[PDB]
RNA sequence: GUAACUUCGGGAUAAGGAUUGGCUCUAAGGGUCGGGUACGAUCAACUUAGAACUGGUACGGACAAGGGGAAUCUGACUGU
RNA sequence: GCCCGUCGCUAGUACCGAUUGAAUGGCUUAGUGAGGCCUCAGGAUCUGCUUAGAGAAGGGGGCAACUCCAUCUCAGAGCGGAGAAUUUGGACAAACUUGGUCAUUUAGAGGAACUAAAAGUCGUAACAAGGUUUCCGUAGGUGAACCUGCGGAAGGAUCAU
RNA sequence: UCGGCACCUUACGAGAAAUCAAAGUCUUUGGGUUCUGGGGGGAGUAUGGUCGCAAGGCUGAAACUUAAAGGAAUUGACGGA
RNA sequence: UUGGCCGGUCGGAUUUCCAACGGGGCCUUUCCUUCUGGCUAACCUUGAGUCCUUGUGGCUCUUGGCGAACCAGGACUUUUACUUUGAAAAAAUUAGAGUGUUCAAAGCAGGCGUAUUGCUCGAAUAUAUUAGCAUGGAAUAAUAGAAUAGGACGUUUGGUUC
RNA sequence: UAUCUGGUUGAUCCUGCCAGUAGUCAUAUGCUUGUCUCAAAGAUUAAGCCAUGCAUGUCUAAGUAUAAGCAAUUUAUACAGUGAAACUGCGAAUGGCUCAUUAAAUCAGUUAUCGUUUAUUUGAUAGUUCCUUUACUACAUGGUAUAACUGUGGUAAUUCUAGAGCUAAUACAUGCUUAAAAUCUCGACCCUUUGGAAGAGAUGUAUUUAUUAGAUAAAAAAUCAAUGUCUUCGGACUCUUUGAUGAUUCAUAAUAACUUUUCGAAUCGCAUGGCCUUGUGCUGGCGAUGGUUCAUUCAAAUUUCUGCCCUAUCAACUUUCGAUGGUAGGAUAGUGGCCUACCAUGGUUUCAACGGGUAACGGGGAAUAAGGGUUCGAUUCCGGAGAGGGAGCCUGAGAAACGGC
């Protein structure tokens, strides 16, 4: 995200008290801020040599991950900066000894590092509350191959 | 609710005060101070639950209220004052000292001990962190800020406190091979110094020790308080040193010694 | 916002209920002009939405312009 | 022998039913909209200074360097504070009125049933080849159990040319 | 020999029996899976939805009533067998 | 771990004398992702000497010693379910140890002298599920990997960033 | 304590329910009732209505006493003991009672606050207070303005109060004295330049903003603003302070300021020491009570994951009066559609959403039980809600409080 339209806004979109001294030129141009989350989650190159605000991205935003770290099937990308992905498990009851299928769907802040799509497993962890019902940012993108170089027109 | 609760009811009490259920509605709430609510002991409690000093609780006033008993040097006249571990409890009449420890039932010992061991005691680092000026300062498990520690002291260590000036006389690091003093859960008020610690990143590190008779147990480090070295206590230790006989040999070392 | 009923086309503008001026603005919505064997001059129209301010709370300011509902009989209807 | 109905006696239970039937609870388009809060004002009072005008009171080193902190009778051009009633605008919003809608409860002349139910009257539809083999779907007809057409089944009265 | 419609004999088994190589491998109870039933009536009724031009179809009660209804076989009795 | 036999303690320590369970390692073509620096390996390598009366049960300043007997970073991570173990898990209740409330329901008391300067035991533990955390296993039940090779392995090119 | 038995028939064997049987910490009711221990008790129906009385007040040597109170002092002519009243402070936000709402809501276990507030407790913590210093004001100690009270009154009536006059503070409002150095900024007093200086101010802590530091793989070098403080004028300079966390724009510290400038003790009791300029001079102990911040403790708020009864004669729900997200602001104690403005079209659902019912508060738990289950839980503990219904608010750390408005 280091081109296309970083500021498209009514406001100015910089990351806080990241000050760019405009008469001291430093081959960069923009200073950039930046973490990492903690417990491995690596911190993508997309953040450090992108060039996105997000102010609630887990490593170049004003957000920190702690608490549960949940795994889940990204099921809908169809708003900004934000997915739902699907949590199955099984549950148990005791009279019949026997498990049922079960799910809850959690709406996940996915930060413009990564580029997530729909059907891959994803590696979120907890927040702040960060709107009315997102708790968690994605830490971890999961997906590997998706079995979609073998599909398409032949010769 | 609206607020601060101002009573413990009794069957909601801390279990290791070992209050009985009937003869009275209410407990003894702990007042604000050093301890927790539920990792303290009133001195209601111990003058009269465990030392049988007073009967009722209004001759733990008359008690308090003539200067007699004082925690860590100081009076507290504080009937609900809320004393708790490695406190050190002086009665100048009857000259007793006393160091509030578990005993390896996970209960408070009637642990009397002597002045050159109650002038000082011990206390847990829960924080290492600069204050206002710079000035660094720990914070102990009785929620006592000392300033300028030694810089070599970090959290989950052991500090020794002077306890006339509260000033650290020396630390005992957290290390493998020190003596763990378990304080809280299931295995309240046992020892054995070490297997080794394992990390877990994320929270809840936890702390493998084996005690004289190697019994390797588990614990959270959040419970762990280190009290010396390989053997050597800092303190002395209650009547049992913190062993956990199992039930098959306690009531084999009971009927050792009642028929004498 | 809108019911019963219905031949499912209707009932229906059902019933009910808010807004409407003036002024100063904002925002959309066009046409003609052009490329290398990361571009805006130019003109024109009245619709719609929004905002502020303003006033003896007036504003479809005259004019123009459905009263409505629940039932019964009867002829299906338009027409004569 | 058993058994089916029609009709009739008594008692009970629900169902439809004119009544825009009634009642409680909502919930909601709307209209009015208290009160407190915040806010635009307000300024009865109730004060502390101080005056360039008599305010009958030295300019706080001193009555010659346009430089040294300075108060009574009243209007005050100098201020400064506290400030009650009242008021504007909001936002929260009780409550009232009206309509829509939902759900529960309750009244109803009367109609259409079921049961107690074995007993009355009429026929005998089923059970025997029950005296027209029975039953099922459908249609039409009959005081009525039913009858009849069409197709089915055998739980048939035929396991068989 | 493969597959099918059946049948015959026996009954290891199964069942209350009539019977059944499936209706067996079931208290020595677990191969997989769908639908249905919970005493008889009220009643496939009312109501509501839904489908159909309609007849009606699909879904589908409760109040109330009842001590038996039913299944299979035995012996009799009776048959305009 | 049953014990297991000097029965010498008038049928009462013991032990390879062993068999069956239960684990841990090593090798047989056998993952243990990985380079760093504090271990200096049950010392892969044994200068100097075995004053003990014969064995395959009992040692030193060592020839730079697989610096690999755990502490914090990666050229670092296919995910579950299942099951074991453990923390953390309020008490009361329930199960349950102790204890003559005279018994018992209960309760957490109590017990013992020299009762004169008083001694002392307790107030256990299990279960407390399902979810969450760590943990050992890797059968069973899934999931993923290299087929248009955009494959895996390589300690001694470092390009537009670092 | 893994048990069945009576009832269909002339008789049999079944399916099958009816009936018996036994508990109930499960209610009511009938009959009867001597002892001892133990003890639920207006939940159901009406969270319907309430007479009366009580349920929340509080004083130590240690804030304020001229009672015209009492005792009657202990150089005690400021007071000295006791103390009604009242001011001040604190509490009244706990308890207790009830279960009406409330079906992912509460609640239970389990996370989070690196998303915040917090009286009290406990531990630490404050030489700087000078407006623009070369325009300081009592610090051996500032002011008015009031209660109680005296006295005069209104009303049938309230825990009503009016006008006048007194008087305190730990109430209210002002306001100083407790070093010394450094380091910046300004600055009358640098000839042929790697050429300074008395003095003058500021620099505690709160506030609010901006900027800086809060470091790190081990070692070597010759050029170009740079003799970057390389000394026989090139005898290559022999050199890193920085806490914490898994993770930060954390803790902390610094620079420039900013503020209807917060705090930095005009307070009280006891004991009256010691020293030499004997002046009632100077230092002086143990406390009490306030106070700023940071941690602690009691909490509070919101929060991750998972779990709740019946119904599809409830299949599509939410989005004009936020629905789901983004960006910014406002508000908050803070996160956040919490609200506002603009932009996008989301979010949920046959794995039962949305809706309807509940004589539904949730859990610990209780009754029955071979095992599995079934049913109850208003109710001695814990969490929630409510004080007739709603709504709003003051005070206070804490309430949308009801023995407050
Ligand atoms: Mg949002
Ligand atoms: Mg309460
Ligand atoms: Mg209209
Ligand atoms: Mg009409
Ligand atoms: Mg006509
Ligand atoms: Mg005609
Ligand atoms: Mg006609
Ligand atoms: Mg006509
Ligand atoms: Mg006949
Ligand atoms: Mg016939
Ligand atoms: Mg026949
Ligand atoms: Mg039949
Ligand atoms: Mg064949
Ligand atoms: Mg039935
Ligand atoms: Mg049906
Ligand atoms: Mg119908
Ligand atoms: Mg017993
Ligand atoms: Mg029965
Ligand atoms: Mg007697
Ligand atoms: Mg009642
Ligand atoms: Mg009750
Ligand atoms: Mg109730
Ligand atoms: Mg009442
Ligand atoms: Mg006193
Ligand atoms: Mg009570
Ligand atoms: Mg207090
Ligand atoms: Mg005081
Ligand atoms: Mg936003
Ligand atoms: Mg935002
Ligand atoms: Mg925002
Ligand atoms: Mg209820
Ligand atoms: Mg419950
Ligand atoms: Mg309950
Ligand atoms: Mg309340
Ligand atoms: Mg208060
Ligand atoms: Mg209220
Ligand atoms: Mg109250
Ligand atoms: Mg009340």
């Amino acid at each position: 995200s280091t081109e296309l339209t970083v500021q498209s806004e009514r406001a100015f979109q910089k990351q806080p008290h990241i000050f760019n001294n405009p008469k001291v030129k430093t081959s960069k141009r923009t200073k950039r801020w930046y973490k990492n989350a903690g417990l491995g989650f690596k911190t993508p190159k997309t953040a450090i040599e992108g060039s996105y605000i997000d102010k609630k991205c887990p490593f170049t935003g004003l957000v920190s991950i702690r608490g549960k770290i949940l795994t889940g099937t990204v099921v809908s990308t169809k708003m900004h900066r934000t997915i739902v992905i699907r949590r199955a498990y099984l549950h148990y009851i005791p009279k019949y000894n026997r498990y049922e299928k079960r799910h809850k769907n959690v709406p996940v802040h996915v930060s413009p590092a990564f580029r997530v799509q729909v059907g891959d497993i994803v590696t979120v962890g907890q927040c702040r509350p960060i709107s009315k019902t997102v708790r968690f940012n994605v830490v971890k993108v999961s997906a590997a191959a998706g079995k979609a170089n073998k599909q398409f027109a032949k010769f | 609710a609206r607020g601060p609760k101002k009573h413990l009811k009794r069957l909601a009490a801390p279990h290791h005060w070992l209050l009985d259920k009937l003869s009275g509605c209410y407990a003894p709430r702990p007042s604000a101070g050093p301890h927790k609510l539920r990792e303290s002991l009133p001195l209601i409690v111990f003058l009269r639950n465990r030392l049988k000093y007073a009967l009722n609780g209004r001759e733990v006033k008359a008690i308090l209220m003539q200067r007699h008993v004082k925690v860590d040097g100081k009076v507290r006249t504080d009937t609900t004052y809320p004393a708790g571990f490695m406190d050190v409890i002086t009665l100048d009449a009857t000259n007793e000292n006393f160091r509030l420890v578990y005993d390896v039932k996970g209960r408070f010992a009637v642990h009397r001990i002597t002045d050159e061991e109650a002038s000082y005691k011990l206390g847990k680092v829960k924080k290492v962190q600069l204050g206002k000026k710079g000035v660094p300062y720990v914070v102990t498990h009785d929620g006592r800020t000392i300033r300028y520690p030694d810089p070599n002291i970090k959290v989950n260590d052991t500090v020794k406190i002077d306890l006339a000036s509260g000033k650290i006389t020396d630390f005992i690091k957290f290390d493998a091979g020190k003596l763990v003093y378990v304080t809280g859960g299931r295995n309240l008020g046992r020892i054995g110094t070490i297997v080794h610690k394992e990390r877990h990143d994320g929270g809840f590190d936890l702390v493998h020790i084996k005690d004289s008779l190697d019994n390797t147990f588990v614990t959270r480090l959040n419970n762990v308080f280190v009290i010396g070295e390989q053997g050597k206590p800092y303190i002395s230790l209650p009547k049992g040193k913190g062993i956990k006989l199992s039930i098959a040999e306690e009531r084999d070392r009971r009927r050792a010694q009642q028929g004498l």
